[PDB]
């Protein structure tokens, strides 16, 4: 009843210079910081 | 006034030869101009009055606007602006225009079918003599130059020392070479 | 120095907002003085690209530590000059 029925209800610049070794070197400085039962006998009312 | 248009021109790299130091001071060039970029690319759109004149002023205006010579001033909202096919014209002077440029002989931008004067065109120059204008300054620096030390010199004093140094020029009491 | 002002910041950060922004942009460029690093001179230029007085001085703070950490080098004090023009002009 519930599967089949009423349905719904900034760019950080590249700077590969300096930005690349500095995002690597922030990520070693944060390592060293660091439905199968679903209803389909859908019961309903009168 | 309409200080100088000065060419545009990034700042210059020493080493020459294909060091790692020319390598890092290219490397900044790029950083800061991405930097710019990056800048001026959030601003409009990181950006969300004034419209409400804007608006009124430009259907004032329409479009497109005739670009046509002022030939004389008769009243404070009344003057004989003539076509640029020769024929003249007893337009009327709106209200939005300074009437401090409007002299005889500049151009001014009309109306496309009322042609009243709606603004006065301030550049209006040659597109021939624009293109003189030069916006890219040449590579070539004055390192460039082997000896030619006294025509440098003579060239500097005449052209680029007065800029730079007037104070010598005005205490001595000469212009300098122009 | 700035090696020694990311506790500076974390203890600033108990002062409430917005003047503790200011702080913290001021602490931190006055960290980089004349280091020359692009990537705090790009977080600067983050924070003055965001329009919100307290919060317009963490723009001017932000400027003023972009001429700071730009002045170290010829080609950075010449490439800043081009974008506090951009800046001023937009």
């Amino acid at each position: 009843p519930s599967t089949f029925a009423y349905p719904a209800p900034k760019v950080s610049t590249a700077v590969l210079s300096i930005t690349a070794k500095a995002k690597k070197k922030e990520k070693e400085k944060e390592k060293k910081e660091e439905k199968e039962p679903e209803p389909n006998f859908q019961l309903l009312d009168n | 006034t309409k200080g100088p248009d000065a060419a545009s021109k990034l700042p210059l790299v020493t080493p020459h030869t294909q060091c790692r130091l020319k390598l890092l001071k290219l490397e900044r060039i790029k950083d800061y101009l991405l930097m710019e970029e990056e800048f001026i690319r959030n601003q409009e759109q990181m950006k969300p009055k004034q419209e409400e004149e804007r608006s009124k002023v430009d259907d004032l205006r329409g479009t497109p606007m005739s670009v046509g010579t002022l030939e004389e001033i008769i009243d404070d909202n009344h003057a004989i602006v003539s076509t640029s096919v020769g024929s003249e014209h007893y337009v009327s002077i709106l209200s939005f225009v300074d009437k401090d440029l409007l002299e005889p002989g500049c151009s001014v931008l009309l109306n496309h079918k009322v042609h009243a004067v709606i603004g006065v065109l301030m550049d209006d120059t040659d597109p021939l003599v624009t293109v003189m204008k030069v916006e890219k300054a040449p590579q070539e620096t004055y390192a460039d130059i082997g000896g030619l030390d006294n025509q440098i010199q003579e060239i500097k004093e005449s052209v680029e020392l007065p800029l730079t140094h007037p104070e010598y020029y005005e205490e001595m009491g000469i212009k300098p070479p122009k | 120095k700035g090696e020694a002002i990311e506790a500076i910041l974390a203890a600033l950060e108990v002062v409430s907002e917005p003047f503790r922004s200011f702080a913290n942009t001021l602490v931190d460029v006055c960290a980089y003085a004349g280091s020359g690093n692009v990537l705090k001179v790009q977080q600067l230029l983050h924070i003055c690209s965001e329009h919100f007085a307290d919060m317009g001085a963490h723009q001017g703070v932000a400027v003023l530590g972009i001429a700071l950490i730009a002045m170290g080098e010829e080609i950075g004090a010449e490439m800043a000059l081009r974008t506090f023009g951009h800046l001023l002009r937009y």
